């Protein structure tokens, strides 16, 4: 499940998610709007564009319900908003067009309820829909994976 | 001076309130063409 | 069914109502009251002031959620918020007695589920209890309807 | 029941409740934030400050269901928010540890269905955990009382 994940909105598009992973918002820079919980939209944000992401410490009053990331980053099936993604070749790969276009912000986790990334937009040879996202480094260096000419979502 | 500016005031007057009346008439005849997304024209 | 529909509320109560038609709102102009959807309220309605009544275009993302209007009007029974209101020589006529105040911007309907009245308010002449209301033409070109003493509701 | 009565709002918490006694809205001055109703919202609220409150009045709408009060109130127990409360020896008791914070505003039932009281704080040494609370003398008239060093909730 995500529910403790939520929609940014905006014209009345759920134009983006965002999450709640260590103790901080994050949500996609590249996507604007409000955030649908309210009490994220308190926070003041701080920012990476060249990982096009930004964020900011959740309040206390609910930071114990955070997420938490991994460093694991095995080959094999994550749990995902559309059922699930195949982390192979070291890379996030999804079958041929399917999910897409508004699940900038979306999660991808662990089996163990922990999230491996976060999802920006995604690209395809024709073989996959291949993802771009930001990822942990086993020491963890946040980085962001992003085939060649990757669309936003 | 004074009928200069009596001409410039009068031309004034006459080009923007004409246009606003031209305006304000072309507004509510299209109106209930506006209102009629499903109707030609 | 009337879900499309929304509501026109002013000092937290609603006064009033709103409809959306071939992608235009239009809400009374008599009613001064805010739209419940923050998106319609993002709308920059037109004053249609000779019909007593303001419009705006509404975007693309509820295109297909607009009422479709219907211009033909077999004199019979045509559904409304409270029931329905007998259509005859041209007047939309109510079983007399029934609605009132607050209910401008209620679509009329047709039993095929589409458009072809908005409520403007109503009275009775000394037979039945006519509404005032704005409608389109058989050529399509939308009038306003209104007998004497039909006050806006 | 007191089902209708109205929290109040701040940063998303619940941080205090509000009541209509005779049509006339009070609720606690020192409670932050405003009322989650709009109807009351628009009420023009006059400090109290002596008494740690603030009232309005209500569109009359709800002059057939503002919560009617009652100034006697006999010795025994009466409804409240956390199912009931222990009036004796002239003050307001709970038992101890029970509700705090954000309490303020609740108030206090005879369960015959007559308001009474309203709850702004409390104390816990020597007895039963005390409120301090705002009262309705025989006279009709509207007494604050504060236990020796209750906090406002």
């Amino acid at each position: 499940e995500s529910d403790k994940t939520f929609p940014i909105m905006l014209n009345g598009q759920v134009n983006g998610y965002a999450c709640v992973v260590g103790g901080r918002l994050m949500k996609p820079l590249h996507v604007e709007g409000k955030i649908d919980n309210e009490q994220l939209a308190a926070v003041k944000l701080k920012k990476a564009s060249m990982y096009d992401l930004e964020y900011g410490d959740v309040p206390q009053n609910m930071k114990s319900d955070t997420l938490q990331y991994t460093s694991d980053k095995p080959p094999g099936f994550y749990n995902w908003h559309h059922g699930a993604v195949q982390y192979e070749n070291g890379r996030f790969t999804v079958p041929r067009g399917v999910g897409g276009k508004g699940d900038s912000g979306r999660p991808i986790l662990d089996n163990r309820g922990r999230v491996v990334a976060i999802v920006l937009g995604g690209a395809n040879e024709g073989t996959r829909t291949a993802l771009s996202v930001v990822t942990w480094n086993q020491k963890g260096v946040t980085i962001k994976d992003t085939p060649e000419g990757s669309e936003p979502w | 001076v004074i009928v200069l500016c009596g001409v410039a005031l009068a031309i004034l007057v006459g080009i923007a309130s004409s246009a606003a009346c031209i305006a304000k008439a072309r507004r509510d005849c299209l109106t209930p063409y506006a209102l009629a997304p499903n109707a030609t024209v």
